[PDB]
């Protein structure tokens, strides 16, 4: 039943989905951050310099 | 060029796809003002637009 459950069911593993989902989000929400301008005359750093 | 359009009609000539010589713009002395936002007034040649 685990076994069929969790090939199944997608949501089942919600609890580990949600680590892996909330780290993948952190990152990629702190690239995007990267890719955010903030005030600035530009968001990318090396067109800056 | 010999004359230019004046302030409510300006013209707007767009240019593309060729070298843009900036030295003639920033080693040149004729130019009373140039204070450039943006980007520096004197090191344009190294950016691609």
């Amino acid at each position: 039943k685990i076994q069929d459950s969790l090939s199944s069911t997608p949501s089942a593993l919600g609890k580990l989905q949600d680590v892996v989902n909330q780290n993948a989000q952190a990152l990629n929400t702190l690239v995007k951050q990267l890719s955010s301008n903030f005030g600035a005359i530009s968001s990318v750093l090396n067109d800056i310099l | 060029a010999t004359r230019f359009a004046s302030v409510y009609a300006w013209n707007r000539k767009r240019i593309s796809n060729c070298v843009a010589d900036y030295s003639v713009l920033y080693n040149s002395a004729s130019f009373s003002t140039f204070k450039c936002y943006g980007v520096s007034p004197t090191k344009l040649n190294d950016l691609c637009f």
